[PDB]
């Protein structure tokens, strides 16, 4: 009486759904002399429901066994029970059912090599199977097996070796994923780390000016220590502090390692944000993230044209005199070219000095005789002065 | 028998406020004589009774500096002595150099001249790694000279050096009274420093507003060899610009892309072994060129 | 009443209603139907009839033996146990953590009430290990329901203690 | 020498379709007898010979039913049996209920009652663990008459019960051809239900219009005792709203705190042991409250 | 020769700042003997820079030694060389001297016991000390000491006992902080761990409404299991949808176990959004987290006054009839009561029968002969119409 | 050429730069002055004077014993080394797993070169722990120090070979 008596098989079967699959219960003579009982008062239960009684299939006085077809259900829990006295049921043994499919082959299979950091790999996992899959990454020379990478729980497309990368040398390299159900192994690929390296972006970026022209900027910026192994390559954009996109510097003109770049064509007295990144110079691998954001100003130029100028007059409160209302527009950002340091004004009588007023505004009132004058307006900054707009303003006899 | 010489056969040095003994050269060990200074009659004295073989001094000072007569009492002249005065030698300034793999030179100067005649020992060894002493000199790790070709341009020349072991050079500067031994650590592969590239020159490249070709060769001392290649660096700057450029060229050219259009550029280039043995050379005389226009 | 005696009382409820929920569940989970058994457990021969008129060691001392039969079964579970029940963690391993506990409790507890002390028996020998995860599965029934009920007359007992001191 | 009967003294009963093999009873056994159906002369035969002292029934269909008569070939009257035709009892069903820790109560009805004096013997047993066989009987845990104190109530009783032991109840229906056994495994701790608690009272909290207090008492069937309290699970519900809310209160009291103010509120209230032993007993009758104005 | 010769005593000190640390260099025979020098000879250096002559100290002809006072630097690297046969430094010995403060009494200590999680203990670390410090939680019973529970590095002020939490029982729990510098202990605390536990917040929270009257919405929500052990409380927090601050629910009124409760006095045709948290009963401990917002609305109810009704009137196309053009405004929500279904018109000519017009929108073209009608307006939604808006509109000829 | 032999010079002055690194990074944070010794590592007796001479088997055979003498020695550190160089680390045992590599690869390349393998030669016993964290220091130094010559000559050598295969 005591112990589990008789037993089911298999043991613990795993099956693929839509398969078939036959459970056979078996009782040990100690119960089946106890009870008086034999195989046609064997039942069947799965998860608390009862299993139809048409379903059964009595192989032999000691055995009972019911077969299961176009299996749908993922965690089928069986149990055996006999119903002894009458009316009374009493487990006999037990076994869990899982189902599921086999382990697709692994596809579209990745590694990267970030600099400072071991190699990992990606993959792509198939189609759901709901059983607990080991995916474990395999490496290999002709002459030799390296340690296996057994992928982590939460990561299982995944898989980040223990050994440290070791450029120059090919190894072979592929994933098998196994599980209850079945056994296959991915393709295998062959490469050098060392087209498989993801450098770290550039840092300790600046943005330096040069006091001889307005459209140039210097910039510098340290590489990555992976120059050491491979020779670098970038990719220099840029925009306007104000632009929404960003252009790009022909891949050509840095095709090759270097730590400087001087940036023509730039617009005057624009700031202009810069962002780099770099790789191999064979294009074998992946991209880098971009580096951090750097931000420069051009230096002074002058305006490149006269602004417009005009003027307005009326009648002055001091007898024989004008007052003359000089004013003048502010030059439009891409013509003024740069900060506005200041203003000068030229009054010229005819066949008279010359006389001049320095004005940090843009309307300055003045006592005029009645005789006819000529009036310039130039705008300086640190370089110079720009050309004058002139006009002939009429005596008021004209 | 008395000391013989240093240089000429009848002179002895001193230095001032130390002792002195100077002996009289023709007379028999034994035979009393007497000392006078030049022109100045006094009889000089001294601790062994008065009367010995040999004159001691100590005074030691400048007024000392002359020549000195020896006689015996009966008259004879027994020879000419000369006191120059001077000082010890200062430890000599030692650096050293290296163009090629073979050989290596290190040049020397006095810190002091003291006003003798400062000729120099020159030798240098192999040190070895077992160090049970400083003797396992089977093959002679030893001393060895540094012969002075025409017996100046303060240079020792080392020739079939070893390339990776580490010397020690053990340069002694010695005058009648002392050494004071300069020893300098050198290896040939943290030393070595090629000269500059030669014949530096820059060209336009039509159809390339903001690209410059740049073309060198190997400096004359340094043999072309596939086993020690040189590794370069470039430096180019526009006019009036403050801060240089770099690169760092693959073999003998350069094409130079960031190139300010219209405006002169300054070049310079320096060398180190390709396996960053040693240390870079001073860089080459500045060359000048200009971007094609369009 | 005394503060030693009021929380050893709440905290058996409290694990009785651990016990509960989780012989609940594991039902649920694996339908054992049919009266399974141990030969290792002891028989609660208690009727309730009269359980005020037992006197103070005897109580305890019943509980104590009982008590320690389960934890060596539950420990049992954890270290020889079949896969199939390693659905019941962690909620088997509090358990454990806190059956142990109370257990521990209550020897300082009778040090404290003056109790006389039982004799150190003679420890049962070790279990065999099961035949299979299902003859395991039936043992977790067998403890988790068998606990079920002694901690119901530890509530019980402790309860009638409380009425006196 | 034939079976003695079952009720009274000269009946003896059947099942149609089957067997049954009648007796003379007032004749010595080797006598030669015959055998006459009331009311119709022909001699019945049997595969003993035809002349024995048992009557046999092959047929026995419903035209078997009646009264018989035996007579010896000698025409002395040996005596009468009814032949009543019926069906061998259908298993009864069983439930079991308990109000106490000490006694619980089982009740059965017939599935089917045949027509045959259906009596009823009722039984239990205490199950163990050792389990060596059904033998373990020391304290005699074999099977215990369940009294029927008038002999009816369709109902065992158990005195001094084991609170936490799993019983199976042996309830056999038994007929004179048979048993059809029904066994019902009950542990008093798990089968366990209380009456509801009664004088169920909702009253008014003065100073608070969103509060009412309920209070009750104990069911009289469960005597109050600190081992087992019960814990308790209201209800409260207003008029015309279709779903109840709970609460738990401790104790013979509880204070409702979401009354909707100024409506009529059905309460009720369902017990069980403290220690969730057994399960939930059924709704109280329906309290109405109302909450006070302002 | 071979083998590092003599030592540097002590091997490896760790002093406090501001102290003072006094460091002996001694040479072992077989070197001093070999390169003819002593104590005199010896020079120091710390991190590449020179330990200035005027500090030395020569305590015996065999050793040499220095002292520092008020140091100031964290990680000083000494380093003892010999000068041998003259203008050469070669190493004999070297040590690593660190320095900082040992570690301040933990304070504020607390620890928090999440329901379904082990108990968690945080503390505040004091003067930051520069040097790896261990930091390792202890409890014990009067009779019993439980499992050391070691910090993370990333969490130094944050521990996790490895033991679930046993409520009932006092446990005594306390931090010991030490590190190469100094051991000490915090101050002891004793506490239930019952009192300790954040419970989750309860979840399955939904919205009903009751078609009985407007102003209630019936909560419902499935409490954390954690009710087993204590008694919870809650606190019930309520707004409308537009509103910008919650209001809440006198905590008395929610100061007991429950899985419902009832707000009344709730604006009509109004969405309300609810959330909630628990704790036991007694306010010791700390409060959970804000529990999944529920959204609701309220049953319909009817307009509470008749609309503002007028109208306008102009000739008819039809000789002998008038063309009167009813018009109202829409009810503001608060006096709408909900969504508007539909308007009815009634019209009635003195002693004449009524004709009524279903109208869904808001004017009405009718024609109307000469005489005087009374015109009314009601609203009606699901509950029923609203007061009439009544006025008498005069003849022609008033 | 040879595909083969342009891979071992490439990987061969790899590690010589990563060697030179992490050589100079330790004698910037562990300033040891004077040139440091250990009997155990070999004098490297090559003058570069004539390397084109010698044939194919000495270079080789050479290099591979040095290499092991400075594999152990690594080794060494690593098991038995003092705390002060745990600093060093992952630097220094992405070197030893470089190092063990191309040492491993090196007998690949005899193999396919059919040069003539040398005895299976006695291995030294084990070198005695450091006596302090110091003498620890100084050894890394000879190891890295001895190292970064090692490699220097072993480009050379490889370079000698690919002019001809
Ligand atoms: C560097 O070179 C100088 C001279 O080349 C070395 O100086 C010499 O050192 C020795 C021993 O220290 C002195 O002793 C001499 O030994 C010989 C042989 O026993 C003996 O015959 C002499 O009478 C004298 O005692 C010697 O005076 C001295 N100077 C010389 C030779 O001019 C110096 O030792 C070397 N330093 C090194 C190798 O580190
Ligand atoms: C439940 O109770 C019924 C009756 O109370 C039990 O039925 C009885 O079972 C026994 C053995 O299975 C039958 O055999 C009898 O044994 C006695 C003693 O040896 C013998 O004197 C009789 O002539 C007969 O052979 C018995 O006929 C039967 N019915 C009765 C006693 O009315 C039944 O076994 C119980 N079920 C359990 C305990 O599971
Ligand atoms: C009745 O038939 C069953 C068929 O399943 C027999 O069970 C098998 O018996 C063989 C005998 O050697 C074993 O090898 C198998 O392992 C049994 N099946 C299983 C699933 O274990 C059974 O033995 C037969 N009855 C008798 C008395 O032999
Ligand atoms: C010279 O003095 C120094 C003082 O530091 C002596 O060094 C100590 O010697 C004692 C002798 O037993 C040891 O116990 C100490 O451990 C030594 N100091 C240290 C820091 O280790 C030294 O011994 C003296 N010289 C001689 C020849 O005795
Ligand atoms: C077994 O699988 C076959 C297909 O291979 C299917 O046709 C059949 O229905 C399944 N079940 C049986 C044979 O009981
Ligand atoms: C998968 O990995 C787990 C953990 O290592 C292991 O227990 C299990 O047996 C593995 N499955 C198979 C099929 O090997
Ligand atoms: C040592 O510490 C004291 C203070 O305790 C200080 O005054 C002194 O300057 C320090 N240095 C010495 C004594 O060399
Ligand atoms: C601090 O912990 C680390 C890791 O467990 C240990 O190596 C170190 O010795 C500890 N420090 C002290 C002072 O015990």
């Amino acid at each position: 009486l005591l112990d589990p008596c008789g037993y089911i098989s298999p043991e613990s079967p795993v099956v693929q759904l839509h398969s078939n699959f036959t459970a056979v219960c078996v009782l040990k003579e100690k119960c089946m002399d106890y009870f008086h009982v034999n195989a046609n008062y064997i039942v069947w239960k799965t998860n608390h429901f009862t299993i139809p009684k048409e379903q059964y299939t009595i192989i032999n006085r000691t055995a009972s066994s019911v077969t299961f077809t176009d299996i749908a259900s993922l965690n089928i829990q069986l149990t055996c029970n006999i119903l002894t006295f009458g009316q009374l049921e009493q487990n006999v043994y037990g076994i869990t059912i899982i189902s599921g499919l086999p382990p697709e082959k692994p596809k579209n299979l990745s590694c990267i090599v970030n600099e400072g950091k071991k190699m990992r790999c990606e993959w792509d996992g198939g189609r759901e199977t709901h059983l607990e899959t080991n995916f474990t990454l395999k490496s290999e020379w002709a002459t030799h097996k390296f340690a296996d990478c057994k992928a982590k729980r939460d990561t299982p497309t995944s898989c980040t070796v223990d050994y440290s990368t070791v450029y120059f040398v090919n190894i072979e390299v592929w994933v098998e994923a196994e599980n209850a159900l079945g056994k296959v192994t991915s393709d295998h690929i062959n490469f050098d780390p060392v087209y498989k390296v993801k450098p770290n972006p550039p840092h300790n970026l600046s943005v330096i000016n040069s006091e001889e022209l307005s459209s140039i900027l210097k910039l510098t910026w340290t590489n990555p220590s992976i120059k050491s192994v491979i020779i670098l390559k970038y990719n220099i954009q840029y925009r306007t502090k104000d632009a929404s996109t960003w252009s790009q510097i022909p891949p050509e003109d840095t095709a090759s390692t270097r730590s400087s770049f001087t940036v023509q064509d730039l617009k005057p007295f624009t700031e202009y944000v810069f962002r780099i990144r770099c790789m191999k110079e064979d294009g074998k691998g992946y991209w880098s993230d971009w580096s951090e954001e750097a931000s420069g100003i051009t230096y002074e130029d002058r305006p490149s044209k006269a602004p417009s100028f005009w003027y307005k007059i009326d009648p002055s409160h001091t007898q024989g005199y004008r007052t003359v209302q000089l004013v003048w527009k502010t030059l439009p950002p891409f013509e003024a070219n740069g900060k506005i340091l200041d203003y000068e004004v030229t009054l010229t009588r005819w066949k008279s000095h010359l006389q001049n007023y320095t004005v940090n505004a843009t309307k300055l009132t003045v006592n005029l005789t009645n005789d006819r004058y000529l009036a310039t307006l130039t705008v300086r900054n640190l370089v110079g002065k720009s050309d004058a707009a002139v006009l002939t303003i009429p005596a008021c006899d004209f | 028998p008395c000391p013989q010489a240093w240089g000429p056969p009848g002179v002895q040095y001193g230095q001032p406020g130390r002792s002195v003994k100077l002996c009289c050269p023709g007379v028999t060990a034994g035979d009393p004589v007497s000392w006078f200074r030049d022109g100045e009659p006094k009889l000089l004295q001294g601790p062994d009774s008065g009367l010995g073989h040999e004159l001691v001094l100590a005074q030691a000072d400048s007024t000392d500096e002359g020549t000195y007569i020896c006689q015996t009492l009966d008259g004879a002249l027994g020879g000419t002595v000369t006191l120059q005065l001077g000082y010890p030698p200062a430890r000599p300034v030692v650096s050293c150099q290296a163009a090629d793999y073979e050989n290596f030179s290190c040049t020397w100067s006095p810190s002091q001249i003291s006003g003798l005649p400062t000729r120099y020992l020159t030798s240098y060894r192999k040190k070895t790694v077992l160090g049970a002493d400083s003797q396992r000199r089977s093959p002679s790790t030893g001393p060895w000279p540094c012969p002075q070709d025409p017996l100046g341009a303060a240079r020792c020349v080392v020739h079939g050096a070893e390339f990776w072991s580490q010397y020690r050079i053990n340069v002694t500067e010695v005058n009648p009274l002392g050494a004071s031994t300069r020893l300098l650590d050198v290896s040939l592969q943290s030393i070595l420093r090629p000269d500059p590239p030669q014949g530096l020159r820059v060209e336009s490249v039509p159809g390339y507003p903001r690209r410059l070709r740049a073309s060198w060769t190997y400096p004359a001392s340094w043999p072309s060899q596939p086993h020690f290649l040189l590794k370069f660096r470039l430096q180019y700057r526009p006019a009036q610009h403050p801060a240089w450029s770099t690169v760092e060229p693959a073999g003998l050219e350069e094409v130079i892309t960031d190139a300010v259009a219209g405006l002169p550029h300054a070049v310079r280039v320096s060398a180190r072994d390709f396996l960053d043995a040693g240390t870079w050379s001073t860089w080459s005389p500045e060359a000048w060129g200009t971007p094609s226009t369009g | 009443p005394r503060a030693e005696l009021d929380s050893t009382v709440l905290l058996t409820r409290s694990l009785l209603a651990d016990t509960r929920q989780l012989a609940a569940q594991l039902r649920d989970k694996f339908p054992a139907d049919g009266d399974h058994n141990l030969d290792s457990l002891p028989t609660l021969a208690m009727s309730a009839g009269a359980l005020g008129a037992l006197q103070l060691p005897g109580v305890l001392t019943r509980l104590r033996a009982d008590l320690l039969s389960y934890l060596r079964h539950v420990q049992w579970l954890r270290r020889a146990g079949g896969s199939s029940l390693k659905t019941l963690e962690p909620e088997l391993g509090t358990l454990q953590a806190r059956l142990d506990r109370l257990l521990r409790r209550l020897q300082l507890l009778m040090s404290r009430l003056a109790l006389p002390q039982p004799p150190p028996d003679p420890p049962a020998p070790p279990l065999a290990p099961p035949s299979s995860a299902w003859g395991g599965i039936r043992a977790a029934h067998a403890i988790l329901g068998g606990l079920h009920l002694t901690l119901d007359w530890a509530v019980r007992g402790l309860l009638l203690l409380k009425t006196r001191l």
